[PDB]
């Protein structure tokens, strides 16, 4: 059975070794040329493994760590997959030597959990009660990004969005709940936090749209305002809504049909009800949630208890923009959330903006599952191989020798560090080391900073990973 | 300075892979057929590599390495070469990290020398401990070697020939002993239990005529007896039997002047020559080979008699007595020639039942002798049986971090490397190589700093110190010194050129 | 056409690269297997390239430069090859772009004329400095003695030293001739040179100081064994043999074994000197002192065999009396005596002192030194860039890839040693051009250094009878459009 698992190590270890060369802003990108003819340039690690198409099962498996990488951490997609492919690589004279895998998968996962304290131990304690290093934090990771001189204003916007919604024992925190909504036009020095919610999409462009109203209620509603003697059948719908004093209408966007019809505006302008169309399907969730609405399909489920408040309502005047935002809903079971608006005059900006505020708001959250940062570098993978060296005579039996490959394995990331750079790989390495007996996690004046959590889930991913891909023993077809 | 690299290390590694399940006493043995059709069967690694006929470059220089490894040592055959591996397996890691090969070698030279400055503070002292335990150690130290083989019911006969015979060919001055002072001898037919010690030269002989004696007289209380060495034929003067006997009156007068009891040359005899040599009672002694006379003159002090006018009474051989001694149910019924005095050589005599004991027990009592030169050489010694690499391994590996630059990583490579003996006894011993080796590195260092090896053969229980198992330091510590030379060579040959075959 | 010059360069590129680990000391070594089966091993690129015996023609030119280097020299062997191969590789890219072969040929031809006159510039040879014979070797010898217990006094030590192979024949230079003898007592420092043959005392016999030390006129003569009473296979026939000495007037007589004290009373009155127990390597270089010969008896003695040196005198050195040849322009031969507190502690500093011998006896043979260690070969590819400029044209590139040609020497040295070949020429470079121009390359650690400090010197006929070579045979592969070889 071991000829299955040794062609999907070495199978894992080619995709491992092709994703190493993309470690860091100086590594080598990787060309995929899809059979539609579009070819992709960039280092991303969660891109490249989502379109290359993987046909072995088992290497599939590194899109999901992937995908978790980001979704938790928020950094290290890249090393990641070199972190698994070094425990793959290791795991070649394991089997040679007549070892079982149970023991090398239950070894990993010791050694896993027992990293974690060796790092908490030596990481610098932190706080959020401190903006000082929380503000900058978020500037030094733009230096990577379009953005300079304006990064500087942008770090405690991102700093007091998570600082509402961390609290103390809520730990993990959803980040689809924050909204980005990037629109062409305006400026990246105007932002405006609106804590109450923000919509996606401007307001009837039409004649008689008031496009702003005061002290109104929000809700959804899936249903439209359609022809089947025409304007009797639209003024039962702009009576029934009138009942519950409902102003402001969001209907779902379908290209089945239309929104609202011309003649229903002119009913809804003298009631001052304000309507806003083309509502996203992402966004049905979203509003469902900070607002404290519930999806509304027909108009006799339309009721006055499923509406919220809403104190302005109100059109922003801007060029090319025209954003709608609302402040103040005013509910005490739905929890505030934040959405920001991106704003910029050529669309290449609030692209890479958006994205560049992703990686911002993940690490300031690692902060909140578990604080402290330690710096990056390859310090936190060469501290733990140190406290392994004496550690592994500690140990009895098979395990005390897995210890010692385990330790060589995390060499693979700080190698790659000093190769992706130009410098001689062994060279570097030996003069950290060197210093180790001086020094310790000195980068620290370089203002490069890296989060605890984005090293520790690293490593547990990887730990998980390599443990079922020894799991497999046999590859079957079953249709 | 491409494929040579990788080529290397897996040419080396597959030779030796052949010799790593025949390591120790427990090691399996093989089947060797020499090209006349005699099949032999051996656990020496000396035989297996000796016999080894190949054109691979990498391969070459385990049998040129070989060679002066059994006059040095001999018991470094199959050790070195699967330390030897070790080193290079260990070097195509650092290969394919860019590490420079000369640095690989380099950096093993430095380690090893750390390691022995290590080993020098744990040994332990023979003679300081008692003189009868120093003597205990020479009757173990062919048990070890023999207890794998019949012969270890006798093993108790064997151990005191090895005592007598270094003491007599090696001086405490130099405390060196020659393979050319020791003649090795045996015959098919007997037992392992008629084997004597001989302080002198056999030289096995007939007596010619049957009427000449077969002990040789004092001759009226003469000192010592008299042996003429010629290395000129007897034969009459030539650029009828009354003329030729008239000739050898005048020749035999030589022998009468200086007094030599026995007449050995180097050529035949006629027939009319033993008819003087009978009456005179002078046993005649012919066809002997010329390799034989050197051991004729350094055990009875002798000297060479270029030819008959330079036979002089202070050149001749003297020795106790010469009799014809019968051995067994052999027919052959060889003599023996006693000394009774301290010579500078002497002559091994072993017999066995079976033509294959009689090759296993010569090269077992020459590795045999060695030990005992070892042992008075070097009064320091160490246990041996896995507990020497093992201590070797934690005293490099310690002394890694306290080396910074590259040598940091040659340091914990050549640790491991040194791993290797202790795992492959652990797997030629039927165990888990690396749950043993977990064992006995944590019995060295929670508990206290000892020697505990690994087991080959079934024992009592662990540490060999107290079985009184003990190893020459100065023979372990050749070995470690030829395994780094060997693996330097191999580095230092990049390129392979061979011609073709005409 | 030009495509055969093309298959010559992968010819000697395939002997080049097999031959580039063997450049230096330290680098690999290449292992042969003849089609007769016997395996050899062998450092020196000479026996290396005599055992393939390569058929092509482009590839035996190499070989045959190659043990002619060997030969009428002995060193450079491998770096001529490497030289010459190397600079087939610049001519490569020229051949693609339409450069005809011969002013390739003639361009690197006018390097050659600019580079020696170079070497003779970079070369070091002292006149105006005041010096002399000793001072010059004495400084070379000091640092590769420097770091040792006798530091302190090393500076008396060296002008022993330099002294020993001046006194005899600067041509033929041995140092088995030079005999050493331990005196014990004394201090280290006041030991002093002897131009001659010198012994201990080996008379053990009472009546010493009954013979003058100081000799106006001396004659040497050579017996080799009476002077006895008795012999060791009368009284008449030894006062016989003994006035054929008073008959020829000879102050001097030596032996190899012990004289009798008959000689040593009639020898008191004539002023007669005499020394037995003398060893028979004494002997011999006497005999090369003074240029005579030995004689078996006193009858036979003939008139030329006689010799004289400008003084004899018996010093006290050592507390005791010892016989010592001084004043002897004629000597082939000298004898060092060294004095200590010990025989042990003379036994180190002799030993230490061997090592300074053999360093400035190779610098005595060729007294034309350049500096070695990458400093040489760099100012020589920088000068040649710089006067290119004159050389403007299609004869500028085939000199400039000539400069770059000359770096393949040091490269193989740092890689052979480990070092990294990469970094070692941006940083010697840069300190060559700014400052001195005496900067190398270290070749235990990497560092950049002066090898003029170190005193670590290399004989210039060995890169200057290889640059000639490597041109020479460059030029006869890069005229051959086709090559023609008949089956026999």
């Amino acid at each position: 059975p071991q000829e299955v698992r040794k062609a999907n190590i070495i199978a894992a270890r080619s995709v491992a070794d092709a994703i190493r060369t993309s470690l860091g802003p100086k590594g080598m990108d990787k060309m995929i040329k899809t059979s539609r003819g579009e070819i992709i340039i960039s280092n991303d690690g969660h891109t490249i493994l989502k379109q290359m198409a993987i046909l072995h099962p088992v290497a599939r498996m590194l899109v999901e760590v992937s995908a978790a990488q980001d979704s938790e951490a928020g950094d290290g997609t890249t090393s990641v997959v070199i972190l698994t492919g070094a425990l793959l690589g290791a795991a070649e004279r394991l089997l040679n030597k007549g070892i079982h895998p149970t023991i090398i998968a239950d070894s990993f996962q010791s050694a896993a959990k027992r990293s974690v304290d060796i790092l908490l131990e030596m990481c610098h304690k932190v706080s959020l009660s401190d903006r000082e290093q929380l503000v900058r934090a978020a500037s030094t990771s733009l230096s990577s990004k379009i953005v300079s001189q304006y990064s500087s204003f942008l770090a405690p916007l991102a700093v007091d969005s998570v600082l509402k919604i961390s609290d103390e024992n809520s730990k993990n925190v959803d980040l689809n709940d924050i909204r980005l909504v990037k629109k062409v036009g305006g400026t990246i020095d105007d932002t405006e936090m609106i804590d109450g919610v923000v919509l996606t999409q401007t307001a009837i462009k039409s004649a008689g749209g008031p496009t702003r109203k005061e002290k109104a209620k929000i809700g959804l509603i899936q249903f439209q305002i359609s022809p089947p003697e025409e304007r009797a059948y639209l003024l039962n719908i702009c009576k029934k809504i009138k009942k519950a004093k409902c102003n402001v209408l969001l209907i779902q966007k379908s290209i089945l049909r239309d929104a609202v019809n011309d003649l229903a505006l002119h009913f809804l302008s003298k009631l001052n009800i304000m309507v806003v169309k083309d509502i996203e399907r992402e966004e049905i969730e979203f509003l469902s949630k900070g607002l404290g609405c519930k999806p509304i399909a027909d108009i006799e489920l339309f009721t006055e208890d499923r509406l919220g408040s809403a104190d302005l309502v109100e059109e922003i005047d801007s060029d090319g923009s025209k954003i709608v935002r609302v402040t103040g809903i005013r509910n005490n079971n739905a929890r505030p959330t934040v959405s920001v608006v991106i704003r910029g005059a050529n669309n290449m900006i609030i692209d890479e903006t958006e994205r560049s505020l992703h990686d911002a708001l993940c690490v300031i959250r690692c902060l909140v599952k578990e604080r402290g940062l330690i710096a990056g570098g390859g310090a936190p993978e060469i501290e733990i191989s140190r406290r392994l060296s004496k550690e592994a005579r500690s140990m009895e039996g098979v395990q005390a020798f897995i210890w010692q490959e385990f330790a060589s394995a995390l060499e693979v990331i700080p190698t790659t560090l000093a190769e992706n750079a130009g410098l001689n790989s062994i060279k570097v390495v030996t003069e950290l080391r060197s210093k180790h007996e001086n020094g310790e996690l000195n980068t620290y004046e370089e203002h490069i900073l890296q989060p605890v959590l984005v090293s520790t889930s690293a490593i547990t991913l990887a730990s998980e990973c390599v443990k079922s891909i020894l799991r497999i023993d046999d590859i079957a077809f079953s249709r | 300075g491409l494929e040579a690299k990788k080529s290397h290390i897996l040419a080396a590694r597959s030779v030796a892979s052949i010799i790593k399940t025949s390591l120790g006493p427990r090691g399996l043995d093989k089947i060797l057929i020499s090209p006349d059709g005699e099949i032999t069967i051996t656990n020496d690694g000396a035989t297996i590599l000796s016999q080894m006929e190949l054109d691979n470059e990498i391969a070459k220089l385990l049998v040129q390495l070989s060679k002066s490894q059994d006059d040095e040592i001999g018991d470094g055959t199959t050790g070195v070469v699967v330390l030897a591996s070790a080193l290079l397996d260990q070097a195509l890691e650092l290969i394919q990290k860019g590490i420079h090969p000369i640095k690989i070698a380099n950096g093993f030279d430095e380690a090893a020398k750390l390691a022995i400055s290590k080993l020098e503070e744990t040994c332990d002292d023979i003679s300081a401990s008692n003189d009868e335990l120093f003597r205990d150690f020479l009757l173990r130290a062919a048990k070890t070697s023999l207890g794998s083989k019949i012969v270890s019911k006798d093993h108790d006969r064997f151990a005191e020939m090895a005592v007598e015979a270094v003491i007599n060919v090696m001086d405490k001055d130099r405390k060196d002993v020659d393979f050319d002072l020791i003649k090795m001898q045996g015959r098919v037919g007997g037992s392992i239990s008629d084997s004597k010690l001989i302080n002198g030269v056999i030289l096995d002989k007939d007596f010619s005529h049957p009427q000449m004696p077969k002990c040789v007289l004092p001759k009226e209380g003469s000192d010592g007896v008299k042996l003429a060495i010629l290395t000129c034929p007897f034969e009459p003067p030539k650029p009828l039997q009354t003329y030729e006997q008239d000739k050898f009156k005048e020749m035999i007068d030589d022998v009468k002047k200086a007094g030599a009891d026995v007449v050995i040359c180097q050529w035949g005899f006629d027939d009319e020559a033993n008819h003087l040599l009978l009456q005179n009672d002078l046993p005649a002694v012919r066809w002997v080979g010329g390799q034989e006379l050197e051991h004729i003159a350094i055990s009875t002090n002798g000297r060479i008699v270029p030819r008959f006018q330079d036979l002089s009474k202070d050149k001749l051989g003297t020795c106790s007595r010469i009799y014809e001694q019968e051995f067994g149910t052999t027919k052959d019924r060889m003599l023996i020639i006693e000394q009774s005095k301290e010579t500078k050589t002497v002559t091994c005599f072993v017999r066995g039942s079976n033509k294959m004991i009689v090759d296993e027990a010569e090269r077992a009592l020459h590795d045999s002798l060695c030990v005992v030169r070892n042992l008075v050489k070097d009064s320091r010694v160490v246990y041996g049986g896995g507990a020497a690499e093992v201590t070797m391994s934690l005293a490099v590996s310690e002394e890694a971090d306290k080396q910074r630059g590259i040598d940091q990583y040659a340091f914990r490579g050549f640790a491991q490397a040194l791993d290797t003996i202790p795992m492959t006894l652990a797997e030629n011993s039927g165990l888990d190589p690396i749950g043993t080796l977990s064992t006995l590195k944590s019995k060295q260092l929670k508990e206290k700093i000892s020697n505990i090896g690994v087991d080959c053969l079934g024992y009592g229980s662990n540490d060999m110190k107290e079985l009184f198992v003990v190893d020459p330091f100065i023979g372990k510590k050749q070995q470690i010194l030829l395994a780094t030379q060997l693996c330097r060579m191999i580095l230092k040959i990049d390129n392979v050129i061979i011609s073709g075959k005409d | 056409g030009k495509g055969q010059i093309i298959s010559n360069i992968n010819a000697c590129v395939a002997v080049q690269e097999a031959l580039k680990p063997t450049l230096g000391p330290l680098g690999s070594d290449i292992l042969i297997v003849t089609s007769n089966q016997k395996t050899t091993i062998s450092n020196d690129g000479a026996t290396i390239l005599k055992l393939l015996d390569v058929v092509h023609p482009a590839a035996k030119t190499l070989v045959d430069i190659s043990r002619a280097q060997d030969a009428e020299v002995g060193d450079g062997t491998t770096s001529v090859t490497i030289l010459a191969g190397e600079l087939m590789k610049e001519a490569k890219p020229f051949l693609e772009e339409g450069i005809s072969s011969h002013l390739i040929m003639k361009g690197y031809r006018k390097a050659v004329s600019l580079a020696v006159e170079k070497i003779n510039e970079l070369a070091v040879d002292i006149t105006s400095e005041k010096s002399s014979g000793r001072e010059l070797l004495e400084r070379c010898a000091r640092t590769a003695m420097s770091s040792k217990l006798i530091h302190n006094n090393a500076d008396f030590f060296v002008k022993m030293c330099v002294d020993a192979v001046l006194s005899l024949d600067r041509n033929d230079l041995d140092d088995k001739l030079i005999g050493i003898k331990k005196i014990p007592g004394g201090a280290m420092e006041e030991s002093l040179f002897i131009n001659g043959v010198a012994f201990k005392k080996t008379f053990s016999y009472a009546g010493f100081e009954q013979q003058p030390k100081k000799f106006n006129n001396p004659k040497i003569l050579s017996l080799n064994v009476e002077l006895e009473l008795k012999a060791e296979d009368e009284w008449q026939l030894i006062f016989e043999k003994l006035r054929q000495v008073e008959e020829t007037g000879a102050n001097i007589v030596l032996s190899k074994l012990p004289i009798g004290d008959l000689a040593t009373q009639f020898f008191a009155d004539r002023n007669i000197f005499c020394a037995g127990r003398v060893s028979a390597d004494d002997m011999n270089r006497v005999i090369q002192a003074v240029g005579g010969s030995i004689q078996s008896t006193t009858s036979d003695i003939k008139p030329e065999h006689l010799g004289t040196c400008a003084l004899f005198e018996e010093m006290q050195i050592g507390s005791e009396r010892y016989n010592l040849f001084q004043g002897c322009p004629q000597a082939k031969t000298c004898t060092l005596l060294l004095r200590g507190g010990a025989e042990q502690v003379i036994a180190e500093v002799e030993r230490s002192l061997h090592d300074a011998i053999m360093i400035v006896k190779r610098a005595l043979q060729n007294k034309l030194i350049v500096a070695g260690g990458g400093a040489t070969e760099m100012e020589v590819s920088k000068c040649l860039r710089d006067y290119s400029k004159t050389i403007a044209g299609k004869q500028q590139m085939i000199i400039n890839a000539f400069a770059k040609a000359l770096e393949v020497i040091p490269r193989q040295l740092c890689e052979n040693a480990g070092f990294d070949a990469i970094e070692i020429l941006n940083k010697l470079r840069l300190a060559h051009s700014k400052g001195e121009k005496w900067y190398g390359v270290v070749f235990e650690t990497e560092n950049i250094g002066d090898n003029f400090a170190k005193f670590v010197w290399e004989p210039a006929l060995v890169k200057i009878n290889a640059l000639n070579s490597a041109t020479e045979a460059t030029n006869l592969i890069l005229s051959v459009d086709e090559t023609i070889t008949n089956k026999g």
